[PDB]
């Protein structure tokens, strides 16, 4: 019984942990999409060379659009380890299934899935940077 | 031409900036696990004293000699 | 249960509120919107932060502070920061005229503008509170806002509390560093005031604060914001014990019995160990000794004041981490056998020790390093009276001239304030020496 | 035991859920696939003991 | 694995979360304990009833 | 059906007192549910000096848990064993005295002494005997020392003839823990030796010398402490609660300890004590234990047994052993040290000897000693009252509370005079 | 004697599945509670813009 | 709280956000009568007879 | 403007624990006991009769506000220990001259 | 703590690139 | 077979009554169509008590139901449990008092109380025995008050020998719930002592308090109040509708009580009281019933026997148990207090006991007493009626609806004289 529920305790804690890391990922490039759609809209602004703006912006509306999708893939697995730290002995949810204690195929390690999104962050700093430099440029 | 990074920035906005840093699971929860298990006492334990609960009446009419 | 209401009043106040909130959100989990994030699983279903923040029925942490401030921006600038969804509309109170360093605007004009509604909301604040500690008062003697309207609002607090505590952190103004003319004036002043309607007043300066950082953490350029997050460690520090499980507890109402032998002498030290950096921390082993004597070495102070010139009339140690209470009586029996410790005769019992098992916080970006154990060391040294003296040469250096006195005539105070605020630190200084001897 | 061998196995597959690179094998699904092995044997020992 | 005897108690130093719940309590005017939901750090309690 | 009835004041008291709770729960086989999950009906049949029945194999304990300030209380009852308490014996304020006697004392302390004394009447009539009740509080402190000697006083009037025990954890000679505590010790030692009839003085340094010298356990935490103290009440309460060779309760105890009224503090002790890899060299037997007893090492309190001597000494030992044996040892002890014993009372140690041991242990001893060198903490105090009440220093804090200068006067001629007695027998030749 | 003590342990049991119940259906109405909250905060940041005022 | 019994009642009013009280009691001329039998309940729940 | 006291409910109904930390308005409680009949004192008016006596304080009640507080509080000391005589003289003179100015303002 | 100092370091690096580029753009 | 009829007055009475109606229709097994689906026959053994039988198995109350205003009793009907309920006894207004106690006893009920006697005279000739009258109200309340007394002062002069109860919603000492609660209390007072059989004054704070810290709770809600009401009245009434070994109805009940002919003001009290959670640490036994009985803060009005005295307690304990416990913690409750005792009745206390407990209970407990403190009430509402009657508050609404002065002054003298009989039987000694 000591065994097994220390054994518990500990999952429980790792599962913390992890709800932690994507908690700080998903609030690191959201604020990285606010960054982007104010520096979009400066943009528009100063649009209204246009070819150039608009490829430019073209790129940040992209950029954009990859950061949203690395938002929801965080926000399901964030919703994901919620309920499963959630979940102990004395929840309803606890059920039966079949032999599930295996490794998948192709998974990712957890350096490789920070790197995706650091990758991911850097890309989008280097759009905001392009666009503020053809913002300097147009002025 | 405004200079870039020290134009307009101020300072409470460049200083107490909304928290983000990947090492906050440090500051809640320690990366080294717990190194024992401890279980309650037991009654290998608490039954290995030599006549243990019993008490000096247990000895009349037992048949035993009294070597305690 | 555990209440705490925490006044800010002028800039630096503000400032050092803003510090202080950061750290308190951080140190409850509470992000900048004022919400859990995204979930209540941190902690569990826990109410630890009660002590600081009132919490709504749809999971809104709304904190127990109140903003004041007569000069726009600064408030203004909480209002449109990052932490701008976490703080109450009306929490943040902002007038339209400056005190302008003048105690005379602070205390009689445009301090009494905005009396009243700062009184009304923090009535509101502690009718929701369900039991108050105390209210804890940070402001700054170098003038107006920090000094007139702090010393207006302690002395109403006083009318309308009754015996309520209320704990001060006052920037206490530097021996020779100095950004403005007229604070010996103000000082004099609003201590004079504030002699009676007070319990127990922590001093801090920006001098010693900038040794500090210039020494230990190895800052060439600190600026303000260093400054009130060593302030807001030391803070939660004091307040750590009313939201976090420790082996010896202390609120916030033994301060002044601890620390207070006669109702004058109301004005304690305070020190943080140990303010390191990474460098350093690697090298330095921390221990509980080592911090211990690292609190009482006469360079770690925060007040600018050498207390081997003066003797100790009370401390309140505050441990917080792994530390270990056999470790703290033998560094603090340690500290009593050590000879250039010295304490006056009639304190033999002069240490009130508060342990907590809650390591120190890190906030990110911040400049102190990580560390297992610290402790919040609280003086009472008879050695300010040398601090006294200096700021009451100052205010006797211009008082001799009448200069600047216009302008507090002007705006709604005689000559006889001025008589007796020097009368009264006066007799101070001689109650201190008398304490001493 | 019933309870905690059920808390793991429903918590693997509730995790398998993650959708495009949320997948991982952090150092949290090792000890939890552990679990599943390690209270099945906690099992084997009472079991024994029961017989 | 030990029986409980002066100094046969071991405390994990691994844990600082701690906390304190705020459990006992007033509301209106009158003392209400109410049930403790959560232990020193969040972890669940050792019973629950 | 000697019950006895529990009381836990402060936050030293709330801490203490569940370590003794916790430990006695484990003797008489009751889990953190409440259940009995007992070995032997040896437990249960003396379970009601603690507990009172309840719904099936409940048991709930007779303890009353008095503060002015919730924390340790949320914390107690928050930890393990903490919701084995009835709800309604959870009596807290919401302002705390702080170390303050006067706040504790004569202030909101005070209205709160109705519902506490309704929770203590009501778990006082719900009884047969009622042998006693017994205070695990903490002089030194506000609602430990003021609070708890308030309850002492009422209660006293309430029920005369009752045990009044008291465990006092003392002020210490090295370090303070608290500035004011020379004043709260003296104004509580003044209601604890007009009030208590038997009082136990705890030291914290005594039990940091003990875990870090016989126990070494480099950080041993206040859980070590708490449960020495819980160990050495649950001791002096075995003889009730189990059958033995020679039984000794709370009031045979205060007869064969006390020679006058005003002597009614003693220094505890439990020794079986061996230090962690020591089990090979200590293989525990009756004169061993003895001496380890008899040892100054193994006294919790900072008061020297060698200066001074010892009026009276009472000895309960629990377990397997031979009474001969146990009269030899303790004729012994008293033959050798002769000078260490008064000489107008012949064989001044009262044996008990109690058949079941506690579990893990073959068997145990608790030590108890009335003697003359509690002089000198009662001397500590007075002369750090006599230091701190020169200058009138920390004592607007009191008088503004309401109290006046003639308290503290009254405090300290009546423990000046509790030197002088104990300082009379010590020396008081038989012819 | 048995019998009667089963009757009174019978009864007891009744009363303790009876205030469990209870309680767990306090809590989950304090949930309720917490669940209208926040459906009225939701309400309130649809319907009550400021710029939807009249 | 499937028994009755002093306080063991819970709210069946919750989320409610209609309260609206039905006539059952009029004049109809100078006579008093129960003019309801046709009128709902309390926010419109249908009766029983 | 009474509460007339609740016996055994002292618990509750005061104002520190009715989350009121400010300074209580203190009422009669145990109520007294008459004998029967009252005088009518009075007409239709709500007014005081002519013979009566009356209250020399304001029909307004007495509530000082922020601009005629006087510029001096005292200091809720209520201790006069380890006080200089000239000290506690000064104590005794500013509480007299407070209480007078707030007299002043009521009447 | 190494990592702080690491990355307090590389922050000191980035402080001085970025008043660099500030006073050459003067 | 002993028939009562049952009245509700007011917004109090109806709500309460409805309550009332809900939980002795729940206890018999009545659904709210009003057919039978009870357990056993001992539920409907007893039905002719409280239910008229229809054609079929309609079981109507024995109920009369006056309001001014269609209001509260149109919400009852569109409430559940409104259905059983006869049409024809729903007599209703077209005004409605405001608060006015004139205008419920002397304009508005005074062309409604023909009605209303003719409901009751003919629901009271189906009666086959008809025991009594029993009557819910308050004295805060224009409909309830005045309304309530003339149906008194009216049944009175039909039936004189009937017993007659009223339950009495008295005005609270803190918060005021109606500015002329002292007009109305002092108007119906002078009218209950010389009218009423026996009065069983309620209040609402002491209800809260009840419902609030004995029972937790949170938001208690007029349900669970009005609820705990209707379970002392159906503790009071029960020895009617279930065997015992010792049965005592309301004539018992008022013999065994009321010494003097105007000293029949009660205060009444239910003792299973269980917070949420602390079953599992319930005991369950007579003696803490008893004890939960005889406790200060479980009485239902604001009065303190311990600062009154008691004159004569009833106590009816409704469930299986013995005369051993029951009688015994009688005579040591009494014993112990004896000083909140008169010493001129020897033992005062009348015991009654069932056979059947509530529904999901094992036990239960009706507790009345009639102690000399509820002059405190009196006094209260006395010293407000001199404050008001001074200036004349409020005074021209009572002279505007055809009222004079000398009935108030007639009503204090009654009341001053009530206070002065109750100080008298308490300070009166033996010999
Ligand atoms: N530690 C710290 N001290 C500060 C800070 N800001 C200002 N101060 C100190 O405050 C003193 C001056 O008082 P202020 O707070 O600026 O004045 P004020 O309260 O705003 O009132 P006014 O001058 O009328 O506007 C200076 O001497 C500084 O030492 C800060 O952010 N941190
Ligand atoms: N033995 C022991 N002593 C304690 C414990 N907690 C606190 N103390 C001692 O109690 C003293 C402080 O008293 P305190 O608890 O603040 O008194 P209170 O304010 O009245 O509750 C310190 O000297 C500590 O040594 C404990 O758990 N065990
Ligand atoms: N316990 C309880 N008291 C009530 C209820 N409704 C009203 N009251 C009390 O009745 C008093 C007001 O009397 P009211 O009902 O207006 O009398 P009416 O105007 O003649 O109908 C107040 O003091 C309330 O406390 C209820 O549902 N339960
Ligand atoms: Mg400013």
């Amino acid at each position: 019984h000591a065994l097994t529920m220390r054994t518990q305790a500990d999952v429980t804690k790792k599962l913390g942990d992890r709800m932690n890391d994507i908690n700080f990922w998903k609030f690191e490039l959201n604020r990285e999409i606010e960054e982007m759609i104010e520096e979009t809209d400066l943009l528009c602004a100063q649009k209204k060379t246009l070819e150039q703006s608009d490829r430019q912006i073209k790129l940040n509306r992209g950029s954009k659009h990859k950061l949203t999708m690395d938002w929801s893939d965080k926000l399901s697995a964030f919703k994901i380890d919620e309920k499963c730290t959630g979940l102990n002995n004395n929840s309803t949810e606890i059920q039966y299934k079949e032999g599930s204690a295996k490794f998948e195929a192709v998974q990712t390690n957890p350096q490789s899935w920070a790197e995706f999104s650091h990758d991911n962050v850097v890309r989008a700093e280097h759009e905001r940077l392009a666009s503020q430099q053809l913002r300097n440029l147009i002025d | 031409k405004r200079v870039p990074h020290a134009g307009m920035k101020t300072t409470m906005t460049s200083s107490y900036k909304t928290p983000s840093d990947p090492k906050m699971t440090e500051l809640f929860s320690c990366p080294v696990d717990t190194p024992w298990v401890i279980p309650e006492a037991g009654p290998i334990q608490t039954f290995s004293v030599p006549n243990m609960y019993t008490t000096e009446y247990k000895t009349y009419a037992s048949g035993k000699p009294i070597t305690v | 249960m555990r209440e705490c209401i925490s006044i800010h009043v002028g800039q630096a106040g503000v400032q050092i509120g803003n510090a202080c909130w950061e750290l308190y959100c951080l140190e409850h989990g509470i992000q900048p919107d004022g919400q859990m994030p995204s979930d209540k699983t941190i902690g569990g279903g826990d109410d630890s932060f009660n002590t600081f923040f009132s919490e709504t029925g749809a999971g809104k942490h709304v904190p127990r502070a109140v903003f004041v401030d007569l000069e726009p921006t600064v408030v203004d600038e909480v209002r449109t920061g990052t932490y701008r969804q976490l703080f109450h509309p009306e929490q943040l109170i902002t007038g339209k005229e400056d005190a302008a360093n003048n105690y005379a605007r602070g205390h009689y004009t445009i301090g009494k503008e905005i009396v009243d509604l700062v009184l009304d909301r923090i009535r509101k604040l502690a009718d929701q509170c369900t039991g108050l500690q105390g209210f804890l008062i940070f402001h700054s003697f170098g003038g107006g806002t920090g000094s007139g309207f702090a010393s207006l609002l302690m002395e109403r607090l006083s009318v309308d509390y009754g015996k309520k505590s209320k704990l001060e952190f006052a920037i206490y103004p530097a021996p020779q560093i100095s950004t403005a003319v007229v604070e010996p004036y103000n000082t004099i002043l609003t201590t004079h005031t504030t002699l009676e309607h007070s319990d127990c007043a922590f001093m801090v300066d920006n001098e010693a604060i900038y040794d500090i950082c210039r020494r230990n953490l190895d800052i060439e350029r600190p600026t303000y914001t260093n400054l009130n997050r060593l302030i807001a460690q030391i803070v939660s520090s004091i307040t750590a014990s009313l939201r976090f499980d420790g082996a010896l507890n202390v609120d916030l109402t033994e301060f002044q019995t601890n620390l207070v032998p006669y109702p004058r002498i109301h004005f304690p030290l305070a020190t943080y160990a140990p303010v390191i950096s990474a460098e350093k921390a690697y090298h330095e082993q921390l221990s509980v000794a080592e911090i211990t004597n690292a609190c009482f070495e006469p360079a770690n102070q925060m007040v600018k004041c050498d207390p081997r010139h003066g003797k100790y009339m009370a401390c309140c140690m505050l441990y917080r981490g792994d530390v270990v209470p056999k470790d703290v009586n033998a560094a603090i029996a340690t500290i009593k056998t050590k000879r250039t410790i010295q304490f006056v005769d009639w304190c033999p019992t002069g240490f009130k020790v508060g342990i907590n098992y809650q390591p120190p916080t890190v906030v990110p970006g911040g400049d102190l390093a990580k560390v297992q154990r610290a402790v919040c060391m609280l003086s009472n040294t008879t050695a300010i009276a040398e601090a006294w003296a200096r700021l009451d040469h100052k205010f006797d250096l211009m008082y001799a001239k009448r200069a600047f006195v216009h302008w507090y005539v002007g705006e709604g105070m005689e000559e006889g304030e001025f008589s007796e605020a020097r009368e009264d630190l006066a007799a101070l200084e001689k109650d201190y020496e008398e304490v001493g001897v | 035991k019933e309870a905690p061998m059920k808390v793991a196995q429903t918590r693997l597959d509730h995790r398998t859920h993650r959708p495009n690179v949320e997948l991982c094998r952090d150092p949290a699904q090792y000890r939890m696939v552990q679990e599943v092995g390690e209270i099945q044997d906690s099992i084997d020992k009472l079991q024994q003991k029961l017989a | 694995a030990l029986p409980f005897l002066p100094g046969n108690s071991f405390t994990d130093p691994t844990q600082r979360k701690f906390h304190r719940s705020q459990s006992l309590g007033y509301k209106n005017g009158y003392a209400l304990p109410a049930r403790p939901e959560v232990g020193i750090g969040g972890e669940p309690l050792e019973v629950n009833q | 059906m000697r019950e006895i009835v529990h009381m836990q004041a402060g936050q030293c008291g709330n801490q203490i007192g569940a370590k003794f709770w916790e430990v006695i729960s484990d003797e008489h086989g009751i889990d953190p549910t409440g259940t009995y999950h007992g070995d032997s009906d040896l437990q249960l049949e003396r379970i009601n000096v603690y507990y009172n029945e309840a719904t099936g194999g409940k048991y709930v304990p007779r303890a009353v848990l008095v503060d002015l300030e919730p924390g340790t209380m949320d914390s107690v009852r928050s930890g393990p064993f903490g919701q084995i308490f009835r709800p309604d014996n959870f009596v807290f304020g919401q302002s705390g005295a702080g170390n303050n006697w006067a706040k504790g004392h004569y202030t909101e302390g005070a209205e709160l002494v109705d519902s506490v004394l309704d929770v203590v009447r009501k778990e006082a009539e719900s009884c047969d005997c009622l042998q006693g009740f017994q205070l695990t509080h903490s002089l030194g402190g506000g609602t430990g020392s003021g609070m708890g000697t308030l309850l002492i006083s009422k209660i006293r009037e309430e029920y005369p003839d009752r045990i009044m025990n008291t465990f006092s954890v003392v002020p210490s000679p090295k370090v303070s823990d608290t500035v004011v505590e020379p004043y709260n010790a003296t104004l509580s030692v003044h209601q604890l030796v007009e009030n208590t009839d038997e009082t136990y003085c705890i030291d914290n340094e005594a039990l940091y010398d003990i875990c870090f010298r016989t126990l070494k356990l480099t950080t041993p935490t206040y859980g070590d402490l708490n449960h020495l103290v819980s160990a050495t009440m649950s001791g002096v309460t075995t003889c009730l609660r189990f059958p033995g060779q020679l039984n000794a309760d709370l009031r045979k105890l205060a007869v064969n300890m006390v020679p006058f009224p005003r002597l009614h503090f003693f220094m505890p002790g439990f020794a079986p004590l061996t230090s962690r890899g020591s089990q090979q060299y200590r293989a525990l037997t009756v004169p061993e234990l003895t001496q380890q007893m008899f040892d100054a090492k193994n006294m919790m309190a900072a008061c020297d047994p060698r200066h001074g001597r010892y009026l009276t000494v009472a000895a309960i030992f629990r377990g397997r052993m031979s009474m001969k044996e146990v009269d030899e040892q303790m004729l012994n002890v008293q033959n050798k040290n002769s000078s260490y014993f008064v000489e107008w009372i012949p064989n001044n140690v009262k044996t008990a000897v109690c058949d079941i041991p506690p579990r893990g242990l073959k068997m145990s001893a608790t030590f108890i000693g009335n003697s003359t060198a509690i002089q000198e903490l009662f001397k500590r105090i007075s002369e750090q009252f006599t230091a701190m009440f020169r200058r009138k220093a920390f004592l607007h804090w009191y008088t503004g509370e309401g109290m006046d200068e003639m308290e503290f006067t009254e405090a300290e001629s009546n423990m000046n005079d509790l030197v002088s007695e104990y300082q009379q027998y010590q020396d008081a030749t038989a012819e | 004697e048995q019998r009667e003590n089963d009757r009174e342990e019978a009864f007891a049991s009744d009363m303790i599945r009876n205030d469990k119940i209870s309680e767990l259906l306090q809590r989950r109405q304090e949930q309720d509670i917490r669940n209208l909250n926040s459906a009225m905060n939701e309400f309130r940041d649809l319907h009550q813009q400021p710029e939807g005022r009249r | 709280s499937l028994p009755f019994l002093p306080g063991n009642s819970f709210n069946p009013r919750l989320g409610r956000d209609k309260f609206h009280k039905s006539q059952h009691f009029d004049y109809s001329n100078e006579v008093p009568m129960l003019v309801g039998g046709h009128k709902p309940g309390i926010g419109g729940d249908k009766l029983l007879g | 403007s009474s509460h007339f006291s609740a016996n055994q409910y002292k618990q509750a109904f005061d104002s520190r624990r009715l989350q009121n930390s400010q300074i209580p308005q203190t009422y009669k409680e145990r109520p007294s006991s008459y004998e029967g009949f009252t005088q009518i004192i009075a007409n239709d008016r709500g007014h005081l009769k002519q013979g009566v006596p009356r209250s020399k304080d304001s029909p307004w009640g007495g509530f000082v506000g922020t601009w005629e507080m006087p510029k001096k509080i005292p200091g809720n000391v209520t201790t006069y220990m380890s006080r200089g005589d000239p000290a506690i003289d000064n104590i005794q003179k500013t509480r007299a001259e407070h209480n007078e100015y707030m007299r002043q303002a009521v009447s | 703590n190494k990592s702080l100092a690491d990355e307090q370091a590389e922050k000191d690096r980035l402080r001085r690139e970025q008043e660099l580029d500030d006073n050459f753009t003067e």
